[PDB]
């Protein structure tokens, strides 16, 4: 439950995001900062150094898709379950991804938004985005069993 | 850190487990999979049903590793070196899951040690499992 | 959400629980196993050893009160939020208790049930009680602000 | 453990903070109180309004403590002894909250250090904050 002030803040900032670029950056930093998450990405090739991770074309390409789904979620803050139901099933049944990883990615995304926007990423705007990333994580986890 | 009293407590409780070690490891695993279904994501190659050979076999491995940690309680980082390598570099289990299994191991011990699972021993076992968990995640990054 | 088999398992076990005794045992064990939780009980006297904590009349009395409220909530598993809303607001606004404490207590209670009931506290019965204690903790946390 | 590379990265990044100690500490605290309101349960005695002098003063103490920890990366347990005692035995802040404040410190650094906050440095800073948090909770039980 974002307040109406929070909802408008999230939307405002997100319009300034290059979703493609930011997606690759967040996924790349996830793999660098928490290197055990590389377990799911053996098909992505070279992830052996920070430079290799950040420069990897598959990381950039996948980051685009991931943050695209995130972006679409922002239009349904009241119904995140509908947006992520199919992806939740995929991440559970096909990909076997521990949903604890979704929290890590959300916090990395918050760090990337802070890095990108600087002072514009104010403490209230961050609080709004923390509610968003927790909501996305919870929705992505909801079909696990 | 584990106090002399902790080490005494752990050695006594784990000593009473004895040959039931494998059984209790499998039971703790089952408890974990049922109570915390996300932990199943680490075992897609397992048949996870009650009684399964893979769960029994893995339960014995976990328990035996714990027995080894108890046998080398003053130097667990060395005693568990190969295991911490394996979890950090290969298995790559998110650290929160160690808390889940640790709790399920405590519950299993409680359910099998009506006499030994005193408040003081409960406290010492929990410290021990958190210590093992810390060692097992010590090489993650 | 508890399934019907789970609800039946929770009710059946709870029928055998001496709530006063189990409450004192669970609160005592919380204070022993996670000593920082003693922070709320400086007026209770000496809590410096397991035996002192466990035999402390104020620990026993408060455990009785806490688990009494928990017990009443088991009659309302489909509305834990409403049931605990007033206590949630109290624990936040007057008592300043970090909700992490409710989660720690819940797991201590599971240990105490396992210890008291042994084999009867089967893996499925545990899973049901894990849902209950998480639900109570989430309900107690819900009015925090 | 902090590698030589981690220590270099932390010292480089934290060196950039400099005279901004009170400011960045107070900002990280505000980020924490707003993002994770349960952390306010440890400060019922504080005026937590925006720009409150009390939060500013406390932010300075937290930041100065971190500056000291950076200076003492090779002997952090000894260097942080008083603070580890204080958090374990008086304040008794639940360990989960250190993860919340660490994240908010990291976000604050990201928001202020555009040039310095590379993926490698982000990784080193996160390791450092976890190590500080580990030391600060090392006496809890
Ligand atoms: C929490 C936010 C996340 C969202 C919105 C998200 C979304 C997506 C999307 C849209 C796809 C492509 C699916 C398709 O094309 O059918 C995907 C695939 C995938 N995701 Fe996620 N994801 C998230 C987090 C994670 C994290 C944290 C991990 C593990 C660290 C992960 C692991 C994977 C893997 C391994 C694939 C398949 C990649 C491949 O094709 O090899 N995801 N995800
Ligand atoms: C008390 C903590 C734990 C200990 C002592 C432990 C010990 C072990 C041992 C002894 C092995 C066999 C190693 C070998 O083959 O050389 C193993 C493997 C494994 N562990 Fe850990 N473990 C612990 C916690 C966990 C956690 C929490 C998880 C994730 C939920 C996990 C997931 C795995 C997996 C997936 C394997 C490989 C299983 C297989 O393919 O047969 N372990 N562990
Ligand atoms: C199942 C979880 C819990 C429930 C249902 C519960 C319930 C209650 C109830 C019914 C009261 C009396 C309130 C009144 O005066 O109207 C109370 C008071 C209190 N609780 Fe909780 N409680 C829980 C967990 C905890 C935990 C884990 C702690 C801290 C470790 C805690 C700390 C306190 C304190 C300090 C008081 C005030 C005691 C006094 O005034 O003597 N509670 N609680
Ligand atoms: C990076 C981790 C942290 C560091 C370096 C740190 C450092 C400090 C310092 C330097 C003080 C002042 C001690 C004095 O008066 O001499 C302090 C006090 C305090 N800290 Fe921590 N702290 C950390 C995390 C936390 C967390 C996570 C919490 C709980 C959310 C917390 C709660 C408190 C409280 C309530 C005080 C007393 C404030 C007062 O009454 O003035 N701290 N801390
Ligand atoms: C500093 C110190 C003593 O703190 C602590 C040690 C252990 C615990 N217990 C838990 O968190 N259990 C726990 C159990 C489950 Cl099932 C799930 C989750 Cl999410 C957590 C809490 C704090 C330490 O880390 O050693
Ligand atoms: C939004 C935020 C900060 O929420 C939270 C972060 C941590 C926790 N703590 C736990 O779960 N403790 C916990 C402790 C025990 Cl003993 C048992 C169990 Cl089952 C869980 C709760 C909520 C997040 O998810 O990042
Ligand atoms: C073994 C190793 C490297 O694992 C880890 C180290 C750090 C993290 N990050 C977090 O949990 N952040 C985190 C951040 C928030 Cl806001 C809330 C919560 Cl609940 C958690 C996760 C695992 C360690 O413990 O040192």
């Amino acid at each position: 439950h974002l307040t109406p002030e929070e909802k408008s803040a999230v939307t405002a900032l997100w319009g300034k995001v290059n979703v493609d670029e930011v997606g690759g950056e967040a996924l790349g930093r996830l793999l660098v900062v928490y290197p055990w998450t590389q377990r799911f990405f053996e098909s992505f090739g070279d992830l052996s150094t920070p430079d290799a991770v950040m420069g990897n074309p598959k990381v950039k390409a996948h980051g685009k898709k991931v943050l695209g789904a995130f972006s679409d979620g922002l239009a349904h803050l009241d119904n995140l379950k509908g947006t992520f139901a199919t992806l939740s099933e995929l991440h559970c049944d096909k990909l076997h991804v521990d949903p604890e990883n979704f929290r890590l990615l959300g916090n990395v995304l918050v760090c990337v938004l802070a890095h990108h926007f600087g002072k514009e990423f104010t403490p209230p705007v961050q609080a709004a985005y923390q509610k968003v990333v927790a909501g996305v994580a919870n929705a992505l986890a909801h079909k696990y069993h | 850190v584990l106090s002399p009293a902790d080490k005494t407590n752990v050695k006594a409780a784990w000593g009473k487990v004895g040959a039931h070690a494998g059984e209790y490891g499998a039971e703790a695993l089952e408890r974990m999979f049922l109570s915390f279904p996300t932990t199943k994501t680490y075992f897609p190659h397992f048949d996870l049903s009650h009684g399964s050979a893979q769960v029994k076999g893995h339960g014995k491995k976990v328990a035996d590793a714990l027995t080894n940690a108890v046998a080398h309680v003053d130097d667990m980082p060395n005693a568990l070196s190969a295991l911490s390598d394996l979890h950090a570099h290969k298995l790559r289990v998110d650290p929160v899951n160690f808390k889940l299994l640790s709790h399920c191991l405590l519950v299993t011990l409680a359910a099998h040690l009506p006499a030994e699972f005193t408040p003081a021993v409960h406290a010492s076992l929990d410290k021990f499992l958190a210590s093992v968990s810390t060692v097992l995640t010590s090489k993650y990054r």
